[PDB]
């Protein structure tokens, strides 16, 4: 595990969560769009901790450890792919296919006894919807849809986003994006006034705890999630007092949106409808380390043919992307940024004072430490250990 | 003022029951071998339910963060709980389980 | 504790003073001057590593942990005081009194069960000879006086200070400024020419180590402090010779000053007279965080009048603030920064070779581990700890 | 140790040298050019962890720790040499005489009864072929010679050349430096071509284990080290191929340079000849700390007058030097940069994946392993500690 | 060379201990006793250059003298990290008092 | 030549006694079971006095830093001490303890 024993034996309800510091193994995750990665030209990521590398050939993706099995340094530091099917260590160039990472041949010594009995850890690769996903697990992936909130994959769903690194757990940005009490942060984005939506300030919630979620477990395609349902019983807070006192309040748009929300595994959530009626935000909160991840956004809206999905685009990049993946989120970066020294140490997790609308991050945590797929350790970027 | 809370049989040693209140907080009964206790249920340090906690002798632990009070004076018996838990009196008259109105 | 126990064992005549590498808890410290708060307008600032907010209102200052009770952030990154009275965190709106600190009011849930059954960490805090106190303990504070110098708040003594942030422990400051031998670094600082002062390159100890020093056990307020009496019967050496040779000579000037040089838990040196004959010198050494701490500066001198606080006032401005604290002074500021890689792995307080006139600095060591009022630790930062 | 005990039970082969993190201790270390210290002028610099201060009077060289006996600063932060053979702390004035170290004088108390009894730390110091070595050990030192690899110290043998600090465990240095096979990273320096030299990309092996190398432990001068004699029964790789067919291609060109390679304790390699037939390198990875070493790069050309040395300083400046030292060795410096991350954990001892050529490196740490005079620890840092 | 080489008599092996065959213009087998009973692989260790006659017997658990990784040497399996890929296994078997090992190695179980 | 201490039974075994001279440093009279020594009291490591430091055996251990010498040889016996203590001739004679003005050529 990666934290201290003591505190994991603290919070019982959810220890495999806490202790995920790096993030769950053996899960589908999007680290850049399609168009960001071009025939024959490697780039480099860190994905749970790992140094990758992914390359184009002949169209299709294909990701190697970016760490050379001999003395284990970065291929990357100066990639030499001599062929169109391997790449060379620049240091004592072993050579690997991108297809399956087999040692296939070493330039310094033909006659090794190395070649072909040594294989670099390779990982699947998948695009769609303009995005690509790394598998980074063991074994044979399952389908991508498992990973993937609903709707995300839907045929006429026009998929557009951004993404960016931000200095935080990928545990903050996933609670902070499904905290329906964080509502209150957006209270005056310019996308609350510029397109006229209704934004309470809070939740007075009711009913009891079971109702303030929906624990999904029994989906057909396996996808494990939880449903924000503190708005069905609860009464919206548009009025905020203090002894009394009106001294806030919440926007009166005509707009509705954001009454449909829901948190998934292995991290991301979707948020319907939003940041318009006829619209839905889908974003992943990518771990790189224990203290960054990848804020994944993506903006879906139906569209019919080519000609809507032009028309989308431009609305993307004059408005949607400006006034809500930044205008709307932004301040859910900082808000991330500013969790982090109370969990640095580990000790918030034991710390922290939770109120009624916690519930629901109550629920993700607990969901998050039954169906996780595996944890990721640090031995998993060494090298898994075992002794006989 | 006393509610009847349920027959001593009702729990077996070692469990705790939670007894909502229509319009108040919730309670939690805890059994200690024969005896029979009871605080508010809702942990003071969060919104954890004592009642789904883990009972040790006469001291309950919270399952949310490892907080931990001492069923019979309230008073926290592990960090990070601070604030005294509510304790009701509480009373079994032929076999029957009452618990005071009002903490005490 | 905070030191390696196998360090602990071995200093048994100050184990406390060493463990107390943050600093003492329950003592009273200037972290500011009165002038830089204004009504309204909170500031910020960390103490013993602990971050607190400081506001005043209604002319009174209050003091908070600027740390939300919720998820544990900065209430500091986004203030938003609502009410001349409160302070309301920009995450959820979690409000609290600065009177009290208790939750008094939760804009996103104005039914949550938490309003009025939890509260904000309050200190205490003092205003004093225009300098801004803060109790950084717990309960009842004790008088201000006992943890200050004597006639430091003598009703005609003026106060005027400086201060800033210094990157050593406040420990190294605080021997630094109480060494007797340390005055060699002092020899060509331009207020013993500019002033005539009259200042040898150290002592030749005389009587017996008994007499070196007058620890003051109690005191009318309580104080616990210690005399550096070196010079009663030793004997002042102005010229400095290597093999016989005089290669360095002491200053012959006509003022005679800090006959009466001592030093006060929880670490406020007074030297009198200084830096002139009609004045005195008291300073702090504030634990900020392990590696850095305030350098409170402070000069004092009796007046009658507003005629002669106006003089006193000008002639600190344009010469005993740029000639002594500055002038004299700064070479005590890089001579703290020269000891901490010694002391920066706890095994300078082993390896150190103590000599003769050190006896001030063992006085002072002992004082401190029999008379401090605890010692803070890492867990006073994050939370208490303590299992059943 | 300086090393996770359960890692230095799986390496068997070569513990010590796993351990020596800091380097060895008792062997003499080349840290700059006698040209660079000039009489009565102090030069600090870092060794094997330790801050030293060297100085040269009358022409000849001492060596005194950077350290304070009393409170632990450098004295070197505020140099007061008073007398020709002393320093004088800037601190409280104690004062030690370079050439034995000894407390002389304490200008602060001239009647200090540590006076005469205590000794600050001082190093052997030898200048060879214009080099300052310093023996980073304890006792009377051993001849220089056994330190320094055949033919070094030729009277004839004309040194020149060149010292820089980089970012590096010592021991990657070393490696990088006798690795056969890294060959490859020289494929395309400027040295090759504008020199026309022969390089292949690597070696095909032939002979058994003990053929690839010729240990040396039966030097009468005491000498340790390690022949690589991959070349004398393997194939020279000159057609690189990948899938059978060719992608790269060694230099075809006249002049023969590096087939007498050897690696000497404490860290020293000679390569022969080279950067031209009538050449040899030597050149020492000198530890600083763990993170650091010195690249003390040497070229050496008999010279049989002074009109020769003059037209080999000459060449030296406008060809040797920046074609080679630095055009060719360039890309070593970034090579041992690349593996610090695999390393830096220590696991890398563990999970390296070696082949046929790195026999030598294995050799080469066994040898190390076997005749090392000293590990160097944290505590010689510090302060050795022990309750014998 | 040919399908069964001779290597020692099995009474030159104590229980435990382990034989470096060398063979002409093929790399060196390792042959391990453990008790009564003899296996063999190749002797090489698949982490890197190391010879596993070189290294520790542990039952049927042999250890690289290495870096510690270890193979089980019946079924020539990882037995301990770094180790990850499989030994060659090769059938020994004694006729006469005579130890022979296989001059090529078994084929994939399972 | 001779300075009276004090009678032999005045000190239980394992204890240490410090002793003021006049004009000199203080000096130290260890009693090792039923043998007496003597030392300087001020430790060679800094300004310690080593009467108030803790006795085991034949190893008298430093209050400041917890280097510590044999009272017999004043040889160094733990770290960070390294110059060795000045020993002192003791002798017992009539049921009483001397120690010597110099210490030991
Ligand atoms: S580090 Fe890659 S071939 Fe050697
Ligand atoms: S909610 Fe009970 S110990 Fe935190
Ligand atoms: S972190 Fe302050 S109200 Fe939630
Ligand atoms: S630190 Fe050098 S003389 Fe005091
Ligand atoms: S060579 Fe055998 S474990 Fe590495
Ligand atoms: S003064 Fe005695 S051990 Fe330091
Ligand atoms: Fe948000
Ligand atoms: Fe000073
Ligand atoms: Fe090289």
């Amino acid at each position: 595990a990666n934290v201290d024993e003591a505190i994991l034996k603290r919070v019982k309800g959810w220890a495999p969560y806490v202790d995920a510091k790096l993030g769950f193994r053996n899960h589908w995750y999007p680290v850049m769009f399609s168009k960001e990665i071009n025939e024959g030209e490697p780039k480099t990521l860190k994905l749970l901790g790992e140094n990758l590398l992914v390359n184009r050939i002949d169209g299709k993706l294909y990701c190697l450890k970016d760490r050379c099995l001999h003395r284990g340094v970065q291929l990357s530091v100066k990639v030499e792919c001599k062929t169109k099917s391997t790449i060379t260590c620049w240091y004592h160039a072993w050579t690997y296919r991108w297809e399956d990472g087999v040692l296939c041949d070493i330039l310094t010594n033909p006659t090794s006894a190395q070649i072909g009995r040594q294989k670099l850890k390779t990982y699947p690769v998948q695009e769609a919807k303009g995005c690509v996903f790394i598998y980074l697990g063991d074994g044979d992936p399952p389908p991508l849809a498992r990973d993937t909130p609903p709707n995300f994959l839907d045929d006429d769903m026009e998929i557009l986003g951004k993404n960016q690194i931000i200095k935080s757990n990928w545990r903050l940005a996933v609670e902070n994006g499904f905290d329906p009490s964080h509502i209150y942060i957006h209270k005056d984005s310019i996308l609350v006034k510029d397109n006229d939506l209704a934004l309470p300030l809070g939740f007075a919630p009711g009913g009891d705890r079971k109702q303030q979620t929906r624990v999904v477990d029994d989906d057909v395609v396996g996808r494990k999630g939880v449903y924000d349902l503190i708005g069905e019983h609860g009464v919206p807070v548009f009025e905020g007092t203090i002894g009394g006192e009106v001294v806030r309040e919440g926007a009166y748009g005509e707009k509705i949106v954001a009454n449909d929300l829901s948190i998934w595994l292995p991290g991301v959530l979707k948020v319907n409808p939003f940041p318009n009626p006829d619209m839905m935000q889908f974003e992943w909160y990518v771990p790189i380390d224990e203290n960054t991840h990848y804020y994944f956004q993506t903006l879906g809206k139906p569209c019919a043919n080519d000609e809507e999905r032009k028309k989308y685009e431009q609305e993307f990049e004059s408005k949607w992307k400006p006034m809500a993946l930044e205008g709307f989120n932004n301040d859910d970066i900082w808000a991330r940024e500013a969790m982090v020294d109370f969990y640095a140490d580990d000790k918030g997790w034991v710390n922290e004072i939770l109120f009624e609308s916690d519930e629901a991050i109550v629920a993700w945590r607990k969901l998050a430490s039954e169906h996780n797929q595996g944890i990721q350790t640090q031995a998993h970027v060494s090298g898994l250990e075992h002794h006989h | 003022i006393w509610l009847k809370v349920c027959a001593a049989s009702d729990m077996q040693p070692g469990t705790i029951r939670r007894v909502n209140r229509v319009g108040a907080a919730p309670l939690a009964v805890y059994r200690v071998g024969d005896q029979f206790y009871a605080t508010e249920d809702t942990c003071t340090h969060g919104i954890a339910s004592l009642s789904e906690g883990t009972l040790d002798g006469d001291v309950i632990e919270c399952p949310f963060h490892g907080g931990a009070f001492n069923v019979c004076t309230g008073m926290p018996a592990s960090s990070p709980c601070t604030v005294p838990l509510g304790v009701f009196e509480v009373e079994v008259k032929e076999g029957e389980v009452y618990v005071a109105g009002e903490k005490k």
